[PDB]
């Protein structure tokens, strides 16, 4: 029967509240059909409109605005619904939704006689109540309230048609993947041989100090020059473990430990590390206990590699990219790379204050998006890269670890599209929020959290 | 090559005892849990103060147009979603003379300016309360905005927030904070393209941040977890120095969130031990371990009555059996004892094959059971953006002790994070107990004396 109550109004322009106002009344149990709510095309709006008030109405509803009247739309239903009312003899057919500020009343029309004047101007619970007592004046033969079909309304038409779909997509990670392993580890027994009373980072080799037992995988007559006296040291002292066998946790003993065996190998990769940037000779910057490794100015082709730039330019400040290193062997023997931002006042000489440094990699950072971090890390990787296949590290005069250039690659099985809003999304969060106590205050306090 | 998991994102209970995803949609649909009615809202401040006040009430009467809702939903009017009335008169309050409020603002030192400010506030907030009953229940005081350039910059001339929130604990009476350039984002401006805020572009989102905040606080709950296990604690911990004076003493507290007989969750902060000897260790010696969860075992006992089955320990440090050993035994046999650890400090980042938009918020990265990866920042299609302006960094949950399940304790970790009630957005960086662990280690290390009673969430922040 007739209750279909309808409403048309300038829903391209201002549809603030439309899909709020719909679903509310849903809720309280009634019916409706609009042009911007369901999945249609406005190439036949109006002629679907007209076509479904011939066929099943009740009401109407009409929200006045601005841009509810220079459009020939607002004046051509609202004579459709004039002669509607006159032909179904209704004194209260169309009911007008004052809502907009600046204007109180624009156009004079005889749709007057059959509406009220409300004003909806202040607030909306007041409207709201009064149309609910003009639905109870003529015994409207209102539905149940429930608010399930609300919602299952809710997931047909305000979004949720771009939701998580069954997609699969490949994540490559920060991890380097590790294929060439050393066979044993050189536990060597030298106790005397090396006193303890030096320090082991200007070691050319990696090397860990663990009481006695010196863990490293180079030569016991490799360290020669650094240690003239090495050359008289006997074979048989040089205990050898295979590292398989710690990986798999099955080599265990008083001597050495398979949860303590993990971690000196950790601080080794490390030392070899910083090995491998100092043979690249790049420039060095300590900012709290992690190096981020940069190349600075003069050092690369346009300042840049591959097709993108890594020494760029901002305004009168030089910006830069940096890479800062780690190592883990937990979950698989493999390599942490991270990424950092560092800023130059003319290429060469570093400020002493981290105030505007960590100010301007906020500036530069609220501009960048995820290409600007991936395709500028995969570049720096392979600019790194040795051969074709996988750069190597340094440990002594035989061994060569040889490290994956490409990173871990995973495969997410749940994705989702982007239809059209891959532009959209970057320019409307450009302007984050800088404010005080009220939102985020202690943002510089998280970020030098590192005051140890 | 590895592979990952993604766990199916949990909801929210609403109004009408129905569940969704959304929170501003949500409450603009249904409205909140409850039915509450008669407030009457007051404000501490002055003659402008009080114009300021009055006129962004009725402007939040007025409908609320953002710039676009398909990214973050507008404010459909605060009436007509919360069902709750005020009117432009009718609010009791209790403001203060200019000059009262005004005798010494450029004070540096924000100690001695705040045992004023904060003695201010209260004296004229619970004297109001005992005239007529529960007319005065929900307050939105507003500090001048001189505060905000004397206080958090530390007094600086351009042209702290739980002080006056913990020591009003010991008279049970809640507060709404705000300030009027937070309100006033037309006035204080120049003929300038941004003046000094101008938030025209995001307007709806400031009307959410003003009303369901301050709605929670009125007795009434605006929406909780729909998916939570009958008989489940959770006890939070804070560590952090105190900044009183020297050694530290490595206070501690507690936040634990559990369900009631029905089905609904209760939103509660209890405060236990005091403090520890020596300073650097974020651990708790035996004989203060019990009463830590002693308390909680009572209050359990008290506002729900059975048995527990699990109750999940949350930390930000590593744990340690010294504590373990306390608590193992005040447990009773028949509830699990698991404790967990969640840190910042791997920073592993994702990328995909190409495109500006990020990775999602659910999926994780199984490795054994003893740690997991779980991605809360990243991108959800309801915001149509990305959740951090980078590249997001998951966190790092461990199960240092027990056994539970990490596909579980996984579950708990996501239905936790959406539980904030300080804001509405749809999921923050943080769980809950962890989101708002630095606002309890401050609110506490305010007011350390006076053993407060098992009170709920309601009175902090």
């Amino acid at each position: 029967m007739r209750n279909k109550i309808f409403i048309s109004h300038a829903t391209p322009d201002d549809n603030d509240f439309t899909r709020w106002l719909a679903l509310k009344l849903i809720g309280l149990g009634y019916e409706v059909w609009c042009d911007i709510l369901f999945l249609d095309k406005g190439v036949d709006f109006w002629s679907n409109i007209e076509k479904v008030i011939r066929e099943d109405t009740c009401k109407f509803l009409l929200v006045s605005s601005s841009y509810s009247n220079q459009r020939e739309g607002v004046l051509k239903e609202l004579a459709v619904a004039a002669k509607v009312k006159k032909q179904l003899k209704d004194d209260k057919f169309i009911i007008p939704l004052a809502i907009d500020e600046q204007l109180s009343y624009d156009d004079i029309n005889i749709d007057i006689v059959r509406l009220n004047a409300i004003d909806f101007k202040m607030s909306w619970a007041r409207g709201l109540k009064d149309i609910l007592e003009a639905f109870e004046k003529q015994k409207v033969p209102k539905e149940v309230a429930d608010a399930s079909k609300s919602n299952l309304l809710y997931q047909q038409i305000f979004l949720h048609d771009k939701s998580v779909i069954e997609k699969e997509e490949i994540y490559d990670s920060n991890w380097l993947s590790i294929l060439s392993f050393p066979e044993e580890l050189r536990f060597h027994e030298y106790n005397w041989m090396l006193p303890k009373r030096f320090d082991v980072r200007e070691l050319t080799f990696p090397a860990v100090r663990y009481k006695n037992y010196l863990c490293t995988f180079a030569w016991a007559y490799d360290f020669t020059y650094h240690l003239p006296k090495t050359e008289t040291y006997h074979k048989s002292k040089t205990i050898r473990i295979p590292t398989e066998e710690i990986l798999s946790g099955s080599y265990d003993s008083n001597f050495i430990r398979n949860a303590e065996c993990k971690r000196l190998i950790v601080q080794l990769l490390n030392k070899a590390f910083e090995l491998r940037m100092k043979d690249k000779e790049v420039q060095e910057y300590e900012m709290s206990n992690k190096t981020a490794y940069w190349l600075e100015k003069g050092k690369l082709e346009k300042d840049k590699f591959e097709k993108t730039m890594l020494v760029g330019k901002q305004k009168d400040k030089n910006w830069h990219f940096a890479i800062s290193g780690a190592s883990k062997l937990y979950p698989f023997p493999v390599l942490m790379i991270s990424s950092h931002i560092f800023f130059t006042a003319d290429g060469k000489k570093l400020i002493d204050s981290s105030s505007v440094q960590h100010s301007s990699r906020r500036r530069q950072g609220k501009n960048w998006w995820n290409n600007t971090w991936r395709t500028k890390l995969l570049a720096f990787i392979k600019y790194l890269s040795d051969d074709d296949t996988s750069f190597y590290l340094e440990m002594g005069s035989e061994e060569k670890v040889f490290v994956s250039n490409e990173p871990v690659k995973f495969k997410g099985n749940v994705s989702y599209n982007i239809p059209e809003k891959n532009t959209l999304e970057e320019e409307a969060e450009l302007s984050g929020f800088n404010q005080g106590e009220d939102i985020e205050e202690l943002e510089e306090l998280i970020e030098n959290l590192e005051a140890e | 090559m590895k592979e990952l998991i993604y766990i199916e994102e949990p909801k929210i209970l609403f109004a009408h005892g129905q569940k969704c995803t959304d929170a501003r949609d949500g409450l603009a649909l249904f409205g909140p849990l409850n039915n509450l009615y008669g407030i009457k809202s007051g404000v501490i401040g002055t003659k402008q103060g009080l114009k300021i006040f009055r006129d962004y009430l009725d402007h939040i009467q007025k409908p609320i147009y953002n710039s676009n809702s398909i990214t973050r939903p507008m404010f459909p009017g605060f009436e007509a979603v919360f069902d709750c009335k005020w009117e432009s008169t009718g609010i009791t309050f209790k403001e203060v003379t200019n000059e009262d409020i005004g005798k010494f603002l450029y004070n540096s030192s924000t100690h001695k300016r705040t045992y004023d400010l904060v003695s201010l506030f209260i004296d004229k907030i619970i004297s109001a309360n005992k005239n007529e009953d529960e007319n005065v229940d929900v307050w939105f005081v507003i500090v001048p905005d001189e505060i905000y350039k004397y206080c958090r910059p530390n007094s600086v001339l351009p042209k702290f927030h739980d002080q006056f929130k913990a020591r009003l604990l010991k008279h049970t009476i809640p507060t709404q904070i705000f300030r009027e350039s937070t309100l006033a984002w037309r006035d204080f401006k120049n003929a300038f393209g941004l003046p000094i805020r101008d938030f025209s572009k995001i307007e709806g989102h400031l009307a959410w941040t003003i009303s369901t905040a301050a709605f929670y606080k009125a007795g009434g709950k605006p929406w909780k977890l729909s998916d939570v296990r009958n008989g489940v604690c959770y006890l939070g911990l804070v560590y952090k120095k105190v900044e009183k004076s020297k050694n530290p003493r490595n206070a501690c507290c507690a936040a634990q969130m559990f369900l009631d007989n029905g089905d609904g969750t209760v939103f509660k902060g209890e405060v236990g031990p005091w403090y520890n000897p020596k300073n650097g260790q974020y651990h708790l010696e035996p004989k203060e371990a019990k009463a830590l969860l002693s308390q909680s075992l009572q209050s359990y006992k008290e506002q729900i009555g059975e048995y527990p089955k699990e109750v999940f320990i949350h930390a930000k440090t590593r744990f340690n059996h010294q504590e373990w050993d306390a608590f193992l035994e005040v447990t009773p046999k028949e509830t699990n004892l698991v404790g967990v650890t969640i840190s910042k400090t791997k920073p592993l980042k994702l990328y995909k094959t190409e495109g500006d938009y990020t990775i999602l918020r659910g999926n994780a990265y199984v490795v054994n059971e003893r740690s997991a990866f779980l991605w809360t920042v990243g991108y959800v299609p309801k915001i149509q953006t990305a959740l951090s302006m980078e590249v997001p960094n998951p966190l790092f949950i461990e199960i240092n002790k027990g056994e539970a399940d990490i596909k579980q304790v996984l579950k708990d970790i996501l239905s936790l994070t959406k539980l904030n009630y300080n804001a509405c957005i749809f999921a923050d960086g943080e769980p809950v107990t962890l989101r708002f662990a630095d606002k309890i280690g401050e609110i506490l290390t305010a007011s350390t004396d006076i053993k407060t009673p098992p009170l709920a969430f309601k009175y902090y922040i």
